[PDB]
């Protein structure tokens, strides 16, 4: 079966803009486990992104958080680039620092 | 700890 | 009061190499050892501050464990493929969660041993630790296997035993955060989104563990077909994130109170803006 995974974008710490914190992808619900995530800055890939160890909740589907230093500013807009089999095409979560 | 249980489905 | 668990995943993927195994373990909602097959040189490697102490023979002994559970698994992937009659060029998953629960006593609640086929239910060890529960012919066929072959004893003895034993020393090793609740920091915001309406964000930041309640109320009376609930989140630093939201009518935002339980909190929170 198949399912296709929630997403979330967010930081560590609540942002204060000039301090240094973590900018967070949570991937979830979804099935099979193969997924392509990734935290753009600015519309640009950001390179050295790491994530968790791939687990699974009680319905068997998988989760995984991906994540990465980030010093927000008032102007630098971040996202999350989530592609799975499920998606015809890679979606896009905007950061907001309010959610 | 892990299990060392192997079992064949 | 408290949980170890064991999470499998076997993933088979024709043309990109043999299948890839992968393991990681729990105790509550702290994760502690993980494995990976793929890794430049695989081994069970430590994830929480407190097992690290767990001298050579322990990791050795893990990972070698792994490895063979690895190799067993590869195998069982080709013997599920055989009994569903599915083709060698096609990718699929194995999924098993193991392990104990036990009480403030240390004692065993309940033993758990379950897997699931491509993301459907397989076989599942019942509570009693002595049958099975098979969700298709294929795990019937698996079923008879086990019966034969005192599978469903071998788990018991590990459950009741090791599993509780060792959950046991974990606790202890690591009692300062394990068996130490870390209650939320909460706080509500106000966003406006016209001149008519706003919505109020009840956050819960930093708690551990993850199980927790957040709830509007408007007049007191529950709004839960109106309210944004998020799916609860890690933070990555083991502590967890929630939050909860409705859309309010500007200027009426003193009807609505956020609720929140939470196991590190003495007595429930009422909040609003
Ligand atoms: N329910 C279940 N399904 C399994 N495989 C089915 C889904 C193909 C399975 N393989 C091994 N075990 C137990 C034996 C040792 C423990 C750790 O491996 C678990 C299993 N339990």
């Amino acid at each position: 079966i198949q399912r296709t995974p929630k997403i979330q974008v967010y930081s560590r710490h609540p942002a204060e803009n000039g301090k240094s914190n973590f900018l967070n992808c949570y991937v979830s619900g979804f099935h099979p486990s193969d997924i392509e995530v990734d935290l753009l800055k600015n519309g640009e890939r950001i390179e050295k992104v790491e994530h968790s160890d791939l687990s699974f909740s009680k319905d068997w589907s998988f989760y995984l958080l991906y994540y990465t230093e980030f010093t927000p500013t008032e102007k630098d807009e971040y996202a999350c680039r989530v592609n799975h089999v499920t998606l015809s095409q890679p979606k896009i979560v905007k950061w907001d620092r309010d959610m | 700890v892990t299990t060392d249980i192997q079992v064949k489905v | 009061s408290h949980s170890m668990r064991y999470f499998y995943t076997a993933m088979s993927r024709p043309g990109r190499g043999e299948p890839r195994f992968i393991a990681v373990g729990y105790v509550d909602d702290t994760q502690f050892v993980r494995f990976d097959s793929d890794a430049a040189s695989p081994r069970m490697a430590p994830r929480a501050p407190w097992i690290e102490q767990e001298g050579p023979e322990y990791w050795d002994g893990e990972t070698r464990n792994m490895k063979a559970s690895a190799q067993t698994y590869r195998e069982n992937l080709r013997i599920a493929l055989r009994y569903y009659n599915q083709s060698e060029a096609g990718s699929h998953i194995i999924q098993v969660m193991y392990g104990c629960d036990v009480g403030p006593d240390g004692r065993l609640l309940r033993g758990h041993d379950q897997s699931a086929y491509d993301g459907k239910d397989y076989i599942a060890l019942n509570e009693d630790l002595s049958s099975w529960t098979a969700a298709d012919t294929a795990a019937q066929i698996t079923q008879r296997k086990w019966e034969a072959a005192r599978v469903a004893e071998q788990l018991r003895a590990y459950l009741e035993g090791l599993c509780v034993e060792w959950l046991r020393r974990y606790l202890e090793n690591g009692k300062e955060t394990l068996q130490r609740a870390d209650p939320p920091k909460t706080h509500v915001t106000h966003h406006p989104i016209s001149d008519h309406e706003a919505t109020l964000r009840c956050w819960a930041l930093g708690f551990y563990p993850a199980e927790i309640t957040l709830t509007w109320q408007r007049d007191g009376e529950d709004q839960t077909q109106d309210t944004e609930l998020v799916e609860t989140r890690p933070a990555g630093d083991r502590t967890f994130q929630k939050w909860a939201a409705v859309v309010v009518p500007s200027g009426e935002e003193q009807r609505y109170t956020c609720h929140v339980q939470h196991e590190g909190l003495p007595k429930p929170l009422t909040l609003r803006w």
